[PDB]
């Protein structure tokens, strides 16, 4: 029938890839307070007009553990974080001998009153003056106790920057040209799977990087009942991420009243010591409405029963295992690492069918280095006030119940063991495509003869 | 319409729109010329990942331009062609495939063999086509 | 005549030359092939600036660019519209604009709606006259 | 054939193939889409020979590819041009210089006044040629 | 005694072989760009310049 061939420049097609992404955000710190660790001094701003399409008849298949834009995520953090901390005050002269003492047990003892000798301004004199350090951050050695730093066995160890915001702002994630980002509009969402409801928005939605353990804070939830995520139900080893509809609300504050005290070690140098405490010695705490919280914990177990062994029975047991720092509720809150003890919220069991509000034990480091990254830690200068965190809890990190074969019982214990399933939460929806303008297709239709 | 809007319609419709696609390919509002404007190095990693994504940018928006450009549409969005319809790449009829495909699922049809349909390309509409004035340009 | 040497004449000049600013708008002997020729670190602040200038450089052409394929221009410097002219856009007439106002005054008195026309200029020219072959194609 | 398979024989033989250059003229398996894919900096000394590597490859492209649209030859690979051949450029004759001078040789016979010819060249096919409508556009 | 840098910020010399001496520098726009000259001699604070390159 002389079927001849036609091009077509800016076919709707495309195939899975993953490129280069950047950032993108609007007015935020300023003029009032800048320098933050993350959005730089610099971000490319946002449009004020955000575009979604809601793709019709299309079903694309998503995947969200095997999905690029989680581990494109995680290393930009930590080339982010460490590009925040280069060019600071090194504190390699505060590995020296150190004598301390406890505080006021009066004959309650948790930091200690640290003498030491430190280089000053000038190379050739020296200085002893007092500091605090918390505990765990200092070990003994061998009538008078002696100290040192725990990562000056380690590795080397670097202030952070005095005038340094670590609060998570919204960051968002967008595609180059010749790209898209398509997004799951599909409530229920078992896992991965072909979504009905697709949409190729240029730019993600207002992400958070929130960094915690355990349990997720600030995050995305999507409007049906607790949504359950596993890369492979079954396979206890592997992690399980869960979404709320509704977020508990959990403040914390630390009651002391820590001083600044700045003492040069050289030039232009001035290492942030913890001052002299004013008024009585508090822990540091957790509110969770226990009302609110009781709840939450429900719905898990239900959304749970149509995926283990239906009916039966599911307990909550205390992290298991682990190291100290990694199995507690580990966050930053404006400066300061709180690690809260998560063993009062997973230890009751529900099975077959003004107010109270529950409290959480919580301790705080100053010495720090996240993402099991050996190379180099950091110290976070203690926050000179009061301190004082108000966010929502809307994620969840869940982990095995050993190898019970078959038998009677399923048990689920947190374990916040890695941190880019905590951008994982954020992005279960999202996946990147490769436009492919060019296209071919026949008609009967030829161009002109002779030319 | 929008971006992509016809990309689950039937191939029929994306004939009739294709400019929205096309369009929003070089260029974009996300780009929104760099510079804070409104510390004093702009080695972040940030500016690294963005102009190696300016970069493939126009990277691949002229390697399909290029090719519109040896087949003689370079100036036009849809042009015809005088290669015949070879009829090992498709078994089916004029309008069984342009209005029961919607062309996500054709550029699975034929990416087996589409780099094939490339090279003859080049060749019936502008390396003899574009030789043909020898005769023609002057007698 | 001259780079821009027209700027400042009347419209009816800029149409008569035009390419002088067209050809000096992509590749400058400013930027010289760059290096030495003729330490060993080319992390310089100056090779920062320069290389991000050659790259808005061919961003601004192929962003402008994009825009005359679109248009069944591409291959022309000057091409005429099938898009008749609407009468709340200028109320002055043939004569009265290409004799008295100079291209430097004409762009603040379309800035307003500059956009709009752009978009009625992909249909009439490109989005249906590149589609008439349906009929004319072959009968 | 092959990328620059004719380079040593006739100018004759050189006009019929020619695609084969300007197709491997652009993009390249070598670029191979960077990325390892498959130490966490990307500041090597390798990534700035192959980003640099890439910008001169587009802007030598769209270089000589500007040249070709402000001629009237952006759609094609092969125009003829409305200026006349001047004498002083070469005494040979018409079937003497295609059959025995091979585009090599050749490049170095014009190399002296081959930008003269350029500038003529934007004048007679574009400056005066897409003018020409004038009269002819509409009457 | 005591440098009076030493108490405030670090302190790093100057590189021994090295010029300080102004030698020109050009400023030159970026395609599709244009540096406007004043060539009004008489130039009272800024304001229209009849004499523009
Ligand atoms: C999950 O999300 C939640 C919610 O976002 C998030 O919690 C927030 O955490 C951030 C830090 O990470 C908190 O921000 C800090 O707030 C510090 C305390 O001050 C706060 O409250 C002030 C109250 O002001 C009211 O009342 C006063 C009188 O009491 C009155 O004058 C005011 O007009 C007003 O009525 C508030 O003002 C203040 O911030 C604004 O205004 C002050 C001036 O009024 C200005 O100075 C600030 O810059 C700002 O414009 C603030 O909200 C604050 O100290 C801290 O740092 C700033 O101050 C220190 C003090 O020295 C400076 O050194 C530093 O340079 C900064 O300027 C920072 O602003 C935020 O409050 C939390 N929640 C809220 C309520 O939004 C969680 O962290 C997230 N999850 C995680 C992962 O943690
Ligand atoms: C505003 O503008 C003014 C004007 O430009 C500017 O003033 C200039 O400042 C610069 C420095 O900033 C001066 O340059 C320095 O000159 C140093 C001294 O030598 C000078 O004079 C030499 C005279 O040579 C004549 O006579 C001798 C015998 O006496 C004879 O052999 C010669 O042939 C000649 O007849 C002159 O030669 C010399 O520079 C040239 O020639 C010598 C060799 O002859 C060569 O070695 C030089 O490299 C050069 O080619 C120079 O002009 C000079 O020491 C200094 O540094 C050089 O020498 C040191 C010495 O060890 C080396 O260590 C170093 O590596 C360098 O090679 C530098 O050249 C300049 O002279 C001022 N003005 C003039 C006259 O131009 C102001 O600074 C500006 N405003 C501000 C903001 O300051
Ligand atoms: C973390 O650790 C750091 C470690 O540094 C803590 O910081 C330290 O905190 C302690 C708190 O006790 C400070 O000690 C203070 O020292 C000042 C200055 O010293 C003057 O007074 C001394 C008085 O003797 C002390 O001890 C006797 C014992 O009974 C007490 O009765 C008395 O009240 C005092 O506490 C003098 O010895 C010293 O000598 C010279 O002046 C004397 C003046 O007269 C004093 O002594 C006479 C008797 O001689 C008394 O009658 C008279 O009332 C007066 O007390 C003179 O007689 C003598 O001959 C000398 O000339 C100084 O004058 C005291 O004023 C405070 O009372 C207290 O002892 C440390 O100074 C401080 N560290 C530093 C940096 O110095 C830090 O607190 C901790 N963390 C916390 C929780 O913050
Ligand atoms: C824990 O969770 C509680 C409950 O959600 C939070 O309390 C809510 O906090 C949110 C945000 O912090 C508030 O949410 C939104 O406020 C909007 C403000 O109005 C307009 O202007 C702003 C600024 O320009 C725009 O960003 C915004 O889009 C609006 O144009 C409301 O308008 C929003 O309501 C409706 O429209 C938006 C538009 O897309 C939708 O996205 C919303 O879903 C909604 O349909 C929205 O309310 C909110 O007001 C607070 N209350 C409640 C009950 O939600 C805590 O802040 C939160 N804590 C943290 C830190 O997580
Ligand atoms: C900080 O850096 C210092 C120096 O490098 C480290 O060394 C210790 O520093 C402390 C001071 O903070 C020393 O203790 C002091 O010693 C004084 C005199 O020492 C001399 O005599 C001692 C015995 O005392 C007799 O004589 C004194 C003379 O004043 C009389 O007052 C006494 O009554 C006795 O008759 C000898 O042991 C010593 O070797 C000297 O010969 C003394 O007057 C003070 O009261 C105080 O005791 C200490 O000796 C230094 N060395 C040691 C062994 O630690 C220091 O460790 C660094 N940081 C720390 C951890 O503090
Ligand atoms: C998991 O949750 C269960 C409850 O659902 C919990 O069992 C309860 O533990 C608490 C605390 O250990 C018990 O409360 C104690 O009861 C004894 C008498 O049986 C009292 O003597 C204790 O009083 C002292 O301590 C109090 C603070 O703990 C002080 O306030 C008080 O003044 C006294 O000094 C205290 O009231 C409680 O009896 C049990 N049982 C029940 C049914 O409540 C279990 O421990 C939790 N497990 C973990 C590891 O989280
Ligand atoms: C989310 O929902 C998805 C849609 O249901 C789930 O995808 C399904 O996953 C299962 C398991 O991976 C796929 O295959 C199943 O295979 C079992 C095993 O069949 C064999 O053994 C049984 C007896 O045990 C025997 O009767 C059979 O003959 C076989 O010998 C079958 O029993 C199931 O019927 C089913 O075939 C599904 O094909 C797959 N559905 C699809 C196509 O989407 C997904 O697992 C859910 N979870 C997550 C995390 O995504
Ligand atoms: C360089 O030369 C420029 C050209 O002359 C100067 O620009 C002129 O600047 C002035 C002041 O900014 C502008 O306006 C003036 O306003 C005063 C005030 O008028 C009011 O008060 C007076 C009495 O004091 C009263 O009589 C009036 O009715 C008002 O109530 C007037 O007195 C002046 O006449 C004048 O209007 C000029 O408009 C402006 N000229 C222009 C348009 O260029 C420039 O200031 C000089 N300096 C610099 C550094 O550039
Ligand atoms: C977090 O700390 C905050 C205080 O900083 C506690 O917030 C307060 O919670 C009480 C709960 O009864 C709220 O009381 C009631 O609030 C309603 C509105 O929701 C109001 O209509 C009533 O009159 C009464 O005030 C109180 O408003 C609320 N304060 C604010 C402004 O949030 C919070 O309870 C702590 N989290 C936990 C674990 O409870
Ligand atoms: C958690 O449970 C283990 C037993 O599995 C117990 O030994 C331990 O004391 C409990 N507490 C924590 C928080 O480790
Ligand atoms: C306690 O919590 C319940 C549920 O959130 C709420 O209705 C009640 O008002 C709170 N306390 C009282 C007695 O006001
Ligand atoms: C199509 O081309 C292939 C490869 O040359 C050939 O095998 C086949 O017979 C052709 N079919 C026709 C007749 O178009
Ligand atoms: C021009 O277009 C505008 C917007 O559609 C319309 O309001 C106006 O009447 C048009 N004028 C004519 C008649 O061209
Ligand atoms: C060719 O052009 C040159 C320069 O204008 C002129 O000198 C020469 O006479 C011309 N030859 C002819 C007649 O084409």
């Amino acid at each position: 029938e002389n079927l001849w061939v036609t091009v077509y420049y800016g076919v709707p097609v495309w195939k899975d890839a993953e490129t280069t992404l950047f950032c993108a955000s609007d007015a935020k710190a300023y003029e009032t307070e800048k320098h933050n660790v993350w959005a730089t001094h610099a971000c490319v701003p946002t449009d004020p007009n955000p575009q979604e399409i809601h793709l019709e008849n299309v079903t694309e298949e998503f995947n969200m553990w095997k999905n690029n834009m989680v581990e494109q995520m995680h290393t930009d953090i930590i080339s982010l974080w460490d590009q925040s901390l280069k060019p600071c005050v090194k504190l390699t002269p505060l590995c020296v001998t150190l004598q301390c003492t406890n505080v006021t047990n009066n004959i309650r003892g948790e930091l200690k009153n640290c003498s030491f000798n430190m280089t000053t301004e000038l190379r050739d004199k020296k200085q002893k003056v007092y500091s605090l350090f918390y505990r765990l951050d200092v070990v003994q050695i061998n009538s008078n106790k002696e100290y040192r730093l725990i990562n000056c066995n380690t590795s080397a160890i670097t202030q952070a920057c005095p005038k340094v915001s670590f609060e998570p702002i919204p960051i968002h994630y967008c595609a180059p040209a010749g790209f898209a980002i398509l997004k799951c509009k599909d409530k229920k969402f078992n896992g991965t799977g072909p979504c009905p409801s697709v949409s190729t928005v240029q730019c993600t939605h207002g992400i958070k990087p929130v960094v915690s353990t355990q349990l997720l804070l600030n995050g995305s939830l999507a409007e049906e009942e607790v949504m359950i995520r596993s890369e492979n139900i079954t396979n206890n080893a592997k992690n399980i991420l869960v979404q709320f509809n509704t977020p508990v609300q959990i403040n914390c504050t630390r009651p002391n009243n820590n001083t600044r005290k700045s003492i040069r070690i050289g030039p232009g140098q001035a290492f942030y010591a913890t001052g002299d405490i004013i008024g009585d010695i508090r822990q540091a705490h957790c509110n969770v409405s226990k009302a609110t919280w009781n709840e939450t914990l429900g719905k898990v177990v239900k959304q749970l029963r149509k995926h283990f062994g239906n009916n039966t029975i599911i307990r909550f047991a205390n992290s298991s295992g682990g190291d100290l720092e990694v199995t507690t509720h580990s966050f930053n809150c404006g400066g300061e690492f709180f690690y809260c003890n998560t063993s009062g919220l997973f230890n009751s069991t529900w099975i077959s069918n003004s107010n109270d509000s529950i409290t959480l034990p919580c301790r705080i480091k100053q010495i720090i280095n996240m993402w099991q990254r050996i190379g180099q830690a950091m110290y976070a200068p203690p926050i000179q006030g009061v301190i004082r965190c108000v966010s929502n809890i809307t994620g969840l990190i869940l982990t095995r119940d050993g190898g019970s074969t078959n038998s009677t019982t399923e048990t689920f214990r947190p374990g916040g063991g890695d941190m880019r399933d905590n951008w994982r939460s954020e992005l279960y929806k999202y996946k990147v495509v490769k436009i492919e303008p060019l296209g071919v297709a026949p008609t009967r239709c030829k161009r002109r003869v002779v030319g | 319409l929008g971006f992509l809007g016809a990309a689950g319609s039937t191939m029929g419709a994306a004939s009739m729109t294709l400019t929205v696609q096309a369009r929003n390919l070089l260029s974009g509002i996300v780009q929104q010329q760099s510079n804070l404007l409104r510390h004093l190095l702009k080695l972040t990693v940030w500016g690294i990942k963005q102009l190696q994504a300016r970069v493939l940018a126009v990277e691949r928006y002229l390697r399909d331009q290029q090719l519109l450009g040896i087949w003689g549409c370079s100036g036009k969005l849809i042009c015809c062609t005088n290669v015949p319809w070879n009829s090992s790449w498709s078994n089916r009829n004029l309008s069984e495939i342009w209005d029961n495909m919607t062309w996500l699922q054709w550029d699975k049809e034929i990416s087996n063999y589409t780099q094939i349909i490339y090279g003859l390309l080049e060749e019936s509409q502008n390396q003899q086509e574009k030789n043909e004035q020898d005769l023609l340009a002057l007698d």
